[PDB]
RNA sequence: GGAGGAAGGUAUUUAAGGUAUGUUUAGUGAGGGGGGUGAAGUCGUAACAAGGUAGCCGUACUGGAAAGUGCGGCUGGAUC
RNA sequence: AAAUAACGAAGAGUUUGAUCCUGGCUUAGAACUAACGCUGGCAGUGCGUCUUAAGCAUGCAAGUCAAACGGGAUGUAGCAAUACAUUCAGUGGCGAACGGGUGAGUAACGCGUGGAUGAUCUACCUAUGAGAUGGGGAUAACUAUUAGAAAUAGUAGCUAAUACCGAAUAAGGUCAGUUAAUUUGUUAAUUGAUGAAAGGAAGCCUUUAAAGCUUCGCUUGUAGAUGAGUCUGCGUCUUAUUAGCUAGUUGGUAGGGUAAAUGCCUACCAAGGCAAUGAUAAGUAACCGGCCUGAGAGGGUGAACGGUCACACUGGAACUGAGAUACGGUCCAGACUCCUACGGGAGGCAGCAGCUAAGAAUCUUCCGCAAUGGGCGAAAGCCUGACGGAGCGACACUGCGUGAAUGAAGAAGGUCGAAAGAUUGUAAAAUUCUUUUAUAAAUGAGGAAUAAGCUUUGUAGGAAAUGACAAAGUGAUGACGUUAAUUUAUGAAUAAGCCCCGGCUAAUUACGUGCCAGCAGCCGCGGUAAUACGUAAGGGGCGAGCGUUGUUCGGGAUUAUUGGGCGUAAAGGGUGAGUAGGCGGAUAUAUAAGUCUAUGCAUAAAAUACCACAGCUCAACUGUGGACCUAUGUUGGAAACUAU
């Protein structure tokens, strides 16, 4: 995650939508609507269908901060089940542990939650885990490490994020114990929408 | 005695001694088009009694080798050519 | 050959698993299995032993030779089944 | 390559056993030959006696596993059948 | 004295080697033959219009060359 | 409106002044045991001479039994013997036919799968019926000696054994007759002929021997299990510009030989046998479970792993042995290498590492037998380059990090401009927070089971201990390893590049070059204003990787069974008569080869492939279950259609 050279203002500008849900990026959109580069104001020729599919794929990929190739594996796993492939894909992506922390509000951004989970702070179902690509299942627990500095850090984070964001109905958050409980896999309607998931599915159908 | 395989065929040669040649036709799959193909395979068979002659339909059984090629024995004559 | 009941190794580096198996002495450690009898998972904390008692008894009667490890697996499985 | 004491010893034992084996085998061949020749001579009674002797030799060797007991049995069959004639 | 036991001799079969004749296949070979690209060089103007002798097919003969002509066949032939 | 099922199929450029169709080429994707170029942090798992089956320095990879036997040497007791213990070689037992490597050869019962073996064998293992009574002769080792540089062969004398060879009786042996069954050489009974043998350690006590007894063994016999030989139905590459081939060739009668059938081999008797329904020949190739690709059908392919086969320098041959036509056994011939005292000898890394040569191209001359497996032994124990691990290579696969949160109408520079300003850009700077990784320390599971030995209980046995078995407890032992994981200590500290931007194909402007220099997969760009060349600024893609090349599939319905055509695009034979073959009116009955069904019942080893559930911090990876196809065999049915 060397994402120092992928300054996200450029991405939010090209997509024309705040895919990270951060007010600074809302402000950047307000200030400079045009796409990046010197030709940002220059009239752009019409985009091919391949371009639209790519735009949606990149929206999802940069929203969830997952390597494209890992996302390919995710789609290949989602397709293995019956049902709405887009729903399975979105559910698998959403149940990522760093994403779960972000939803619960224990972190500011998905990158922040990724660092938190990578730095060995999160405790999974009674054990320490250090990587952000865990796909939680139903009936699982996040605890916070037994260190006072970390506990105060998480409380500062949650007091910040509580106002800005909301708190999904498939997560049970207990700010007193710093406990997170995942009830069931999310439904499509209870997942915020930022891209056309079946355009993503169509894009990955080509890779066959 | 139990599962020795039996074959039914047409005697195509008799000018041997104590031996006949049986031409057997096997129906077989074609792996692709599924239509059958009639395959003609010729085997030698032991005929101790010179019972059978050219043109008739006989039945033969698997036995121990009796010669280099002869590995079948006569069991019965299903149809005798008049 | 001298039919023996032994452990055929499976699994990855530093995480062995064994299959309780019936197979000839001369046959390599991971070759043809005349029959399978169960599994033995030493790196697991639970369900470490599971063998087919009747089949193993039948093979012993036929004349198989138990390695020491499979012999004690049979003993320990008897103990845990009774318990 | 490196001379194995096992291999050298096995070669020595090979010669040792070969001498004894081949001696017994030649015994069998010649005794059998005398027997069939006076079967041909028709000397029924000492053909009897010599068949007794040769059968003794045959299955003595078979017990010693110099030759297979099936070989001994085959020789006895055929030779006794010829005397039956 | 069997034991012809065991060496030795003899004989059959046989590897390698030698000889002879055909046979499969890969390089090379004076010279010769056509093919392609580079030539937009030389000679002629055969085909595309009725291409200026309508065209073409099979066969035969002939000519620096495209080709010409005889016989039969076709329209996939203007014009009337 | 609806129900159910289906869980899965994308295009584009290019013939023309322009158009439609036909048609080839090219292209976006997924892969490989890959190589090369730029760049390069770590961890896990897997992989790593595809070419010269070319030649090989060196070390190791198969030994074990002293409780089978006679001796030598040593220490102790001993005067000497003899004992106790250690050690050496010899005789002998078992193993060495397993494990390991390679794919040269082999279009073949070799391989896959189902069977046949009344034509078969089978040491060690399990159960079990009977037994084990008495003699004799050599021989190594050893002591000398002959030939010899050594390798080594001999010679003479002495000695034992679970070594070798007779003898007495035999229990389910073999052979032959007879009878009884069974109907290829099967079984049972009778007679006749005829076949054996090994004892060593321990305890016991009549002093003891004796006598019986424990364990490991020996002779004979059967049964089971396992493996192997042989045969067979079916499947198993290309070229018919390979058309005739075979003369032990085809079959018969005897015989040779084999565990066993057969021209497997030999002697005679016939001329037969195979072949356009593809014989024979040439070329290529180990096969299969599988792998890659694909919606599927198919196509390509046979890395790793597992099974079978073949080979171990080239070409033969036999011996020992239950088992070999024997990788590190023997003999011979040939080439090559090496040592000679010139008489002659020694050697085969396609075992684990490693060297040279070849090649675009591939590793350490490492640790350990702790676990698993194997060999020997009563056991302790020994051996195990199998295997457990480590090191090396971004070679593939999987995961993680290189920061995170605030942060300006917006720093300097760079670039575009009319020199308002834009863009790089909240990016940086700055502030705050965190420590996966980095370093240090502490803590630290699990792979491990116990073995010998010891304690105790119970069973068989018996006069009884020693011992055997069943059970309980005690009982040394980790190469990996500074293990996985966990807890503190310091701080943004240790960490990004590569390709592309005319269309295909997501991404444009400014300079320099002027049909030169160059790009290119296709169409094609460059001749004085190049979004296509070269360099900068921006933008897109992926990321410790990114591109290129080689090979396979897909897009290609471009070999079309699913699913294409033949008037003019490539494609109807000049025409007819007919052989083989394919196909064919109506209707009745029977057979059940095809077809369908009970997705009966089995077989299709394991792994892999699909679906769930689990364990490695997750994933890869690993494990336990559950199935979907369709392939063969078989059982009982249905009969319309094809077939009889």
């Amino acid at each position: 995650m060397n994402r120092k050279q992928i300054a996200k203002g450029k991405l939010v500008r090209r997509f024309g939508i705040n895919i990270f849900e951060q007010p600074k990026y809302d402000k950047i959109l307000k200030k400079k609507p045009h796409p990046p580069g010197m030709h940002g104001k220059a009239r752009k020729a019409k985009i091919t269908e391949y371009g639209k599919q790519l735009i949606e794929k990149q929206k999802i990929k940069f929203t969830y901060g997952v390597s494209e190739r890992q996302l390919t594996n995710t789609f290949k796993e989602a397709k293995k089940h019956h049902g709405v492939t887009g729903d399975n894909l979105l559910s698998i992506l959403e149940r990522r542990i760093d994403n779960v922390v972000y939803r619960a509000g224990f972190a500011i951004s998905r990158a922040h939650a990724r660092q938190i989970v990578s730095h060995g702070i999160i405790i999974l179902n009674g054990r320490r885990v250090t990587i952000p690509s865990i796909i939680l299942r139903a009936n699982d627990q996040i605890q916070i490490k037994e260190k006072d500095s970390l506990k105060k850090l998480i409380r500062s984070n949650i007091e910040k994020t509580s106002s800005l964001r909301n708190l999904p109905t498939w997560i049970e958050v207990n700010a007193d114990d710093l406990n997170i409980k995942v009830k069931h896999a999310p439904s499509r309607d209870e997942i915020p929408t930022l891209a056309n998931e079946q355009m993503v599915v169509e894009y990955y159908s080509k890779r066959a | 005695r139990e599962n020795k395989k039996e074959l039914i065929g047409k005697v195509v040669s008799d000018k041997m001694s104590k031996t006949i040649v049986v031409e057997i036709v096997q129906r077989k799959m074609h792996p692709i088009y599924h239509k059958y193909l009639k395959v003609s395979k010729k085997v030698k068979a032991h005929d101790e009694k010179e019972v059978s002659k050219v043109g008739d339909k006989v039945k033969i059984i698997e036995v121990r080798p009796i010669s280099k090629d002869k590995r079948w024995s006569l069991v019965e004559v299903l149809e005798k050519l008049k | 050959m001298s039919v023996k009941i032994r452990l055929k190794r499976m699994g990855a580096k530093k995480r062995p698993y064994y299959r309780v198996v019936v197979m000839n002495s001369t046959s390599p450690r991971d070759g043809r299995a005349i029959e399978e009898l169960g599994y033995y998972h030493p790196v697991e904390k639970q369900n470490q032993i599971k063998i087919k008692e009747d089949r193993m008894k039948d093979w012993i009667s036929k004349g198989a030779i138990l390695s020491d490890t499979v012999k004690m697996l049979l003993n320990k499985n008897n103990l845990n089944a009774k318990s | 390559m490196r001379k194995n004491a096992s291999a050298l010893k096995r070669s020595r034992q090979n010669l040792k056993r070969k001498i004894r084996n081949v001696s017994v085998k030649s015994e069998l061949k010649t005794i059998e030959k005398r027997c069939i020749n006076m079967i041909k001579a028709g000397k029924k009674d000492e053909a009897i006696e010599f068949f007794k002797f040769v059968a003794k030799k045959l299955d003595t060797a078979a017990r010693k596993r110099i030759i297979h007991k099936n070989k001994a049995a085959r020789k006895k069959s055929r030779l006794n059948v010829l005397l039956l004639k």
